[PDB]
RNA sequence: GUCAAGUAAUUAAGUGCAUGUGGUGGAUGCCUUGGCAGUCAGAGGCGAUGAAAGACGUGAUAGCCUGCGAAAAGCUCCGGGGAGGCGGCAAAUAUCCUUUGAUCCGGAGAUGUCUGAAUGGGGGAACCCACCUACUUUAAGGUAGGUAUUGCAACAUGAAUACAUAGUGUUGCAAGGCGAACGAGGGGAAGUGAAACAUCUCAGUACCCUUAGGAAAAGAAAUCAAUUGAGAUUCCCUCAGUAGCGGCGAGCGAACGGGGAUCAGCCCAUUAAGUUAUGUGUGUUUUAGUGGAACGCUCUGGGAAGUGCGAACGUAGAGGGUGAUAUUCCCGUACACGAAAGGGCACACAUAAUGAUGACGAGUAGGGCGAGGCACGUGAAACCUUGUCUGAAUAUGGGGGGACCAUCCUCCAAGGCUAAAUACUCCUGACUGACCGAUAGUGAACCAGUACCGUGAGGGAAAGGCGAAAAGAACCCCUGUGAGGGGAGUGAAAUAGAUCCUGAAACCGCAUGCAUACAAGCAGUGGGAGCACCUUCGUGGUGUGACUGCGUACCUUUUGUAUAAUGGGUCAGCGACUUAUAUUCAGUAGCGAGGUUAACCGUAUAGGGGAGCCGUAGAGAAAUCGAGUCUUAAUAGGGCG
RNA sequence: GAACCCACUGUCGUUGAAAAGCCAGGGGAUGACUUGUGGAUAGGGGUGAAAGGCUAAUCAAGCCUGGUGAUAGCUGGUUCU
RNA sequence: GCUAAAACUAUGUGCCGAAGCUGCGGAUGUAUACUUUGUAUACGUGGUAGGGGAGCGUUCUGUAAGCCGAUGAAGGUGUGUUGAGAAGCAUGCUGGAGGUAUCAGAAGUGCGAAUGCUGACGUGAGUAACGACAAAACGGGUGAAAAACCCGUUCGCCGAAAGACCAAGGGUUCCAGUCCAACGUUAAUCGGGGCUGGGUGAGUCGACCCCUAAGGCGAGGCCGAAAGGCGUAGUCGAUGGGA
RNA sequence: AUAGCACUCUGCAAACACGAAAGUGGACGUAUAGGGUGUGAUGCCUGCCCGGUGCUGGAAGGUUAAUUGAUGGGGUUAGCGUAAGCGAAGCUCUUGAUCGAAGCCCCAGUAAACGGCGGCCGGUCCUAAGGUAGCGAAAUUCCUUGUCGGGUAAGUUCCGACCUGCACGAAUGGCAUAAUGAUGGCGGCGCUGUCUCCAGCAGAGGCUCAGUGAAAUCGAAAUCGCUGUGAAGAUGCAGUGUACCCGCGGCUAGACGGAAAGACCCCGUGAACCUUUACUGCAGCUUGACACUGAACUUUGAGGUUCUAACUCUGUCCCGUGAUCCGGGACGAGGACCGUGUCUGGUGGGUAGUUUGACUGGGGCGGUCUCCUCCUAAAGAGUAA
RNA sequence: CCACAAGUCGAGCAGGUACGAAAGUAGGUCUUAGUGAUCCGGUGGUUCUGUAUGGAAGGGCCAUCGCUCAACGGAUAAAAG
RNA sequence: GGGAAGCCUACCUCAAGAUAAGAUUUCCCUAGGACUUUAUGUCCUCUAAAGAGCCGUUCGAGACUAGGACGUUGAUAGGUU
C-alpha cells in the first residue's frame, strides 16, 4: 500500500494505542492482513484413474440407454434446419454428437444450436459426456474409443 | 470471495435487544449491557426453577401446621399420626383442603389422634 | 343529627415500561464511464529540424477542463459518409453554417509565442541586456538569417627559439537532455541469526555511480571424461539437500552423467560469414468504411421484452440498449466486400559502408610477497584475476587431468566476428476472470498527487445514485418581495421535490395505557393482587407490576478478584492461524511385487515423453561379502539382520 | 538616568489574552555595545567567554525517504453451535 | 429476646432440612443380545489448559437457456410457529428488481473487549467563558426588527504614539451600488463578508542600467575509483559609489 | 572569561589545524612572532620527594620482523638386485644455520610534568621523601549544639580565640587585601496590617435576566450511617440504625477522584552515550627490506669524499598573456638524499564493534557452584532449605 | 541404577602366565571420594581408502597424549567499568 | 439510708414529613338536567365563596428565593417644607 513509512506518533506520552505506520490492516484504508497471489488450480491425475473413470463413465451411459450408436452421421450442407430435421428423427434434439473426423459442413451446422454440440473421437471429455441429456455416436468413433479403452 | 458481515450480526443483536425487553435504560437499549442481562437472568431462571419447589413446601407445611393447631395436634405429631394410620395424602392436597374445608381436615386430625392413641 | 374509634377512594412537579407516530444519522440491499490480475499479437523509444515538463494566450457571452498557437475549439489537399451542426461543466439565448454536400471519421501538409539540455551574454524558469549581415524606414525603427561549449578533420595564422612545436582563428561534421522494467560494469552496509558475540550469517542483498540494446551478456576447447569416450554458447528437469565446506557451530552447498528447448559457424592485411543504410521489385499486414435474415394476437400492467396461443431465421441463440426479463424493435453478430495516401514486416537485387590496426600472438606463461574468486573460511588446496618484485620455451615445444613425481589420455593461451532457444513491460489492439463493488478496489470512480501540513526534502485526505422522460412544481395564501411551509398542478410513485432509490442503530421529541412522593444496594429472577384494552367470554390474549423469597456486572491475569487490580462513553461498518514448497502420520480411491512420470512436444485437462524417484536385503569405518555379516587365533561367545 | 538590549524578586495566570506572558519593582545604557540587509560553517559533523548549551516550538548525536512487515524468551487481543 | 431456659449434662420419641436417594416423563455416550434393524438390557453424562467427534449460517462456481418474481425479488419492520442448538418456516406493512432448491466445489466465512481504526451521536450543561477596568448618554432617520449603522448635541481617552510616512511582507483587503443564509465570540439595516461595476497616468520618485565588497560560479588548468573538489583569465553579486 | 604570571613546542616549504588529494588557514606574519597547557588584579610568597607513569638525553651490550636460504630429512624413477630390498640425477614436500632496524630491557636529568608528603608501641620499622611559611570546628570537623569570651531575658546561626587538623597547606596555588557584586551568613535605626486581630470603603468577578455556547471524564446504576466479613481500608456482602420526591448557592472529608502503560526498585543472555593498564580491529605516526636509483675515488660486508644526469624548490628572469593558477624555456640552490608504492616490526580510547554469570526471605557487599561420609529422612528406594 | 549421555556387580568360555604336592586362587589395593563430554591437533601400529593409472600426500580403524574448560553437561581461540 | 464538675431534669434555640402527620379559636361553600359502568359514577348548563397568587411602591429582610409593610377608604417610596 502507497505511503506509510514513518511512526505516526511517538511511542509514549500522549494517551492514544501505540502504532507504528498508518497502512496496519487494523486501520482503515491499511493493507489486508493475508494478500492473495495469482494461483495455479491443476491437480495431477493418474493416467489408469481417468482411463477407469472415463469407461465407468460410459458404461454407466450405455445401461441408462442415453447412448445412441449409428451407422454414418452425415450431412450434406451447412444447413442448421437440416441438422435439426437430423437429430428430430433420431429423437436426440439436445445431444453430444461424437463422430471419427468433424465435417466442416457439420460443424457449422450445429454451432448456432443451443445444447448440441459436436467432438472429435479424440476430444471427449467427462464433463461434456455427463451434461448432455444425450451422446450420438458413430460406428467408427466407437471403434476408435475401444481401441482407445476409454 | 468477500463477505460482509453485515445481514447476520444485524440478526443476532436484533435478537439479544428483542429478548432483553422491559429491562431499565441502557439494559433494554445498548447491545454490550443487554447482552449481558439475558445471560444472568438465564442463570437466575436456571436457580429459581430448584428454590420454587422449596419454597412452596414451606408454604404447605406452614398452612398444615395452622390447621393441626387449631384442631389441637401439632404439625409433626399430626404427620407421624397420618403415617402410623397410614394415610398417603401429600402436602399439597392436605394444604388445599385445610385452606378450602375445615370439616374434612377436621376428620383427618381425627384419624391422626386416633392412630396415636 | 352531633360526637368518637377504625378503615377505603382521590394528587404527578417530574420519572419508568410498552405501543403509535416523528426527527437526526447514513448502515443494509440493488447498481456502475473506476480499479486488480492475466492470455494472444504488436512495439520497445523521444531530442539542436529544439524533447519530456510547463507559463501565457486563443470563444458572441468565457470562470474552469479539453483542443489549439498571433493563420490560435482551428487553415489546405486527398479518401470515406449522407442530414444535421456551432467541444464539456451547462440549460437558455442570439447570430448563424449546411444536399453548390456541413458537423464527423482516416491519411498527408502549412502555421506553431515564451521557459526548459536552452546553445548570443546574464538571471531569482517563463525575464533583463546585446552585436553582425541583407532588405526596408526617415527618424530614434521593422523583416529574415547568424552569433554556446567540447571532440574530430581540413585550412590559415603563429611564441620563448634558428628550423619547429605550443598557442590562436575560420569552415564542415558529431555529442550533451529525458524516460517503466530488463543487461553489463565501478563502489558497497546494518538491523537480523548464531537463543550473548568477534570468525561466520544477513549478502554481493539494499543503496550510490557510469553506460547499451530490443534484448544484452556468453560463445566455437591450451574443455571435459577415464569402457579411451564426448564435442561452441545459453536456458529448463534430474542427479541431490548427495560429495563436500564450516567457532565441524548456526548455516552454505557442487560437479560428472542422463532427459529436453534451440541448433551454425566464419576469418587475421589480395581479408570471410554476418550486420547496418539507400533505391527498386514482389507478398502480407495496418491506419476510415459498406451490405447484413426473421413476430403476430391475447391477459396483467404507468410502461411488456412478462402470462396464454400460434409462426419465422439461423455459417447470425456473442454483447449492449429500449418505461419490467427480446434470435425476429434499435445498434450490432456469422458471413461477404472495400483504400486516393501513408506505415510495419518478409524475400530478392544495386550501391555504399562496416566487420577490418588486425597477418599464429613476450614483459606473455610461470615464480616470490599481499589480497580476491571458485559450494571450497589456509586447509593435504589444485585451478582463475592481479597491487608489488621478477621472469621462459617457443612444435625434438607448451597447458591440463584438485599437494607432488612417473606413465598414459587430451588440448594449442598470450588476435577477432557471430542468429536461436533466455530476461522485462512506460506503451498499443482484442479478449478473459469460482478478482473488488464506493470504510472494498489504485492514494485518486467525483476538476487528486488536489485541498491541507511543512523553510525544505517530503507527507497526504474526504467526497458516487431524483425521475422512463424535467414533465424540476404556472397560479393562490402566511412571511421581511427572506428562509420555510399549506393548497393547486405534473408524475405509476412527491414520506421520488433538489445533499432528492432503500432509510437500520446509537441519540432526541409528542400521544395513549399502567405504575410511582414512609422508602435503602449489579435493577433481575421465582411467585403474585389490582387496573386498562381485546375477546372464541375462558382454567383466554396484550400492556403494567403494589407486596414478597433469593440475588455484590463482563473480560483478562492469577494461589486467589464484588474487588478500591487491567480494558471498554455508546452505536454502525472494518479488524487477527494464511500462501508456496519439502517431509511424516491418518483417512479415502486406482494399480499391485510393483507403483509413478518431470521438463518438454501437443490447435493442448487428451495422447506422447521411462531420464529419474520410492519399494523389493542386510552387515561392516571401509575394501569386501551376502540370508548372512562384523568382532576374534577361534566354526567359541556376542552385536546387528 | 529615557529610548534600546536584558531578565534578579513577588503577585496573577496554569482547559492562559500568551505552547514561557502581564503588572509593580530590578540590571547595562561610548562599549568585550545594540541592530538591518547580504553571505560562510551540516550531523559522530558544525559552532560554543563551556550550560552537553544551540543547530527551524525537536538534541548524550537534527529532519525526510529507503533496508523495513528490523528483532521482542515481554504485555495485550483472538469472532457460530 | 431467653433464668424449674429459648443455657449446660444424660437419655428417649417425633419432625424440618440439599441440585444426595426414590417416584413419573424426556434426551444422549459406550457395551452385550436382537443374529440389517433402531430395538431391549446394563453402566455412565460437573469441568480450566488441552485431545477427539458431529453440525448451523454467510459470499462465489457447476447443476441453471432450469425454478421463483411488477398478481411484487433483495433489503427494512412486526406477528405466529418448529427443532436440543447454531437456526428454519409462514405471513401483515414498507420497498421497487432481482433471487435461487438439491448435491458437489472454493473461501477476504461468524467480533464486546486489543489505552484497536473510520464516521455519527451522548454525559458534563444550557454549566465555564464572550480576549486589557480609555466610558458612555440622549434626539432624529432608515428599517420587519436599532445599546452596536447614519446625522446631530454632550461626555471621556491617546498625543515621542493609540498621530503622519518608508522599506520588508501581503495581494484587491482600495472606491461606489446592492444583499444578510454562512463568516464577525451577541443582534446587525453595518463590515476587511457575498454579488456587480470602477480605480494605480513619470526624462526628474524607485526599479532596470554603469561600477565594485563579502561570497558564488568558473574556458583552459591542478587533483580525485565514478559522482566530483579547488581554482586562473573572466563573469555575477548591494546592504555601498554614479544626471 | 579576563588583564597579569609560568612551562613547553615552533628556524619558515614553521609547529599546528582542515582536506581523499590538489590546496587553504597560521600569515602577505618570522622567536619582543605563532600554537598548546595550567594559574588568575595587586601585596608577601610559593617547602621536601625523580621510587612509579610520562618527557628529554645516552648505550651498542641482551631480545626481536619482513628479506636471505647453509645444512638435515622425506616423495617419485633410470638402474642394481632371485627375492626382500637398494637406489643416483632431475623435479618436488619440508627443516631451517648466517645477515637484519626501530621499539623494549639498561644508565642519567626533569615536579609552575601527571603524582606523593608514613606507620606501630621518646623509640622502632619502613620509605623516593615523611608538610616549611601561613591558616585552622573552616564552602573542609564524624564525635558536635567541642570549650571559653561577646551579643540576647533566653542564640544548634553569627563574631573573637583555643588547637587530639576523623580527613588544611603553597601556581588542581597559600595567607591577606582598597574598590566593586539584582552574591552567602549575622546584627541595628527608621518604618510599617508581617503579626496581636482584623474593620470599613472603591473597582473587577461571583449571583439574576436576554443572546451565543466549551472541557477533561464516563461498564451500567433505583449512587445513606455504623459494626463485622472479605484478594487483608465496602454506596452495592451480613446484622442493624436512620431516611417523603426534586432543585439553587456554597464546601472539599471519600468515590484508593482526573491527568501521564511509575521516572524510585528489580528483571530482559533490551538500548544508547561516556571511561580505562577489559578484548579485538582500523586511521594517524614511526622502523627496516625491495622499486623509482646513477657515476667516480677510498677505508676496514659496511663506512667515507666528490660529481650530475633521475628527482625537489610555497627562489629569479622570459614566452603563452591583458594572468601571484598552470605549462614550456633559461638560470640558481639542493641531490641519489628527501619523498611515494608494495611488504614488515612498534605505538596507537584518536576512532569502531562488543563483553562484563547465576543462586539470593528485594538488590548490592559477603558466601557458594563438581565429588565422598553422617544426620534431618517419618524401620524398602528416593526426599528440600 | 537410570530423562539422556553415563555409572556398578558378575558366574562362565578360549589363549598365555604366577604361586602351591594338590583340590585350587589371581582380569589391582576391605568398600564407598582422588574427576572433564564433543571439537582441533600430536605419537605407535594397520591383510582399509587413495579423484586417469602406479605410488604418495591426506583421511579411516585400533592403542595412547595435550583442560583449576573448578561458573566442574564444558555459550568464543580471544573480553572490564 | 447518705453519696461527685459525671447521668436524667433544670437554662437557651429548633421542633407534628412525630406518615403516630397532634390541639384550640374563628371564617366559607346548602343549583338544576342526561345517561349507565348504579358508583364519593361520567358528561352538559349555572355558579366562583372564605382566601392565595400574579402585578406595583418597597424594607433595619435578602445571592435567586423566602419573610415583613403598603396599593387612593393611602404616608409604601421619591420629591417638597
Amino acid at each position: 500500500v502507497s505511503g506509510g513509512g514513518k511512526k505516526p506518533f511517538r511511542q509514549k506520552g500522549t494517551g492514544r494505542a501505540r502504532a507504528g505506520s498508518i497502512r496496519s490492516p487494523i486501520w482503515v484504508g491499511g493493507g489486508k492482513t493475508f494478500a492473495a497471489r495469482p494461483q495455479d488450480w491443476s491437480q495431477k491425475v493418474n493416467r489408469k484413474m481417468y482411463r477407469g473413470a472415463m469407461q465407468c463413465i460410459l458404461a454407466e451411459l450405455v445401461r441408462q440407454d442415453r447412448l445412441v450408436l449409428v451407422e454414418e452421421f452425415a450431412v450434406a450442407a451447412p444447413k442448421t434446419k437440416e441438422l435439426l430435421a437430423k437429430l428430430n428423427d433420431l429423437n436426440a434434439a439436445r445431444a453430444l454428437i461424437v463422430t471419427d473426423a468433424v465435417d466442416e459442413n457439420l460443424y457449422l451446422a450445429a454451432r448456432n444450436l443451443p445444447h448440441v454440440d459436436v467432438v472429435d473421437a479424440t476430444a471427449i471429455d467427462p464433463v461434456s459426456l455427463i451434461a448432455f441429456d444425450k451422446v450420438v455416436m458413430s460406428v467408427a468413433a466407437a471403434k476408435k474409443i475401444e481401441v482407445e479403452l476409454g | 470471495a468477500r463477505v460482509k458481515r453485515g445481514v447476520v450480526a444485524h440478526r443476532r443483536h436484533k435478537k439479544i435487544l428483542a429478548r432483553a425487553k422491559g429491562y431499565y435504560g441502557a439494559r433494554s437499549r445498548v447491545y454490550r449491557v443487554a447482552f449481558q442481562a439475558v445471560i444472568k437472568a438465564g442463570q437466575y431462571a436456571y436457580r429459581d426453577r430448584r428454590q420454587k419447589k422449596r419454597q412452596f413446601r414451606a408454604l404447605w407445611i406452614a398452612r398444615i401446621n395452622a390447621g393441626a393447631r387449631q384442631n389441637g395436634l401439632s404439625y409433626s405429631r399430626m404427620i407421624d399420626g397420618l403415617k402410623k394410620a397410614q394415610v398417603i395424602i401429600d402436602r399439597r392436597v392436605l394444604a388445599d383442603i385445610a385452606m378450602h374445608d375445615a370439616v374434612a381436615f377436621a376428620a383427618l386430625a381425627e384419624k391422626a389422634k386416633g392412630a396415636l392413641a
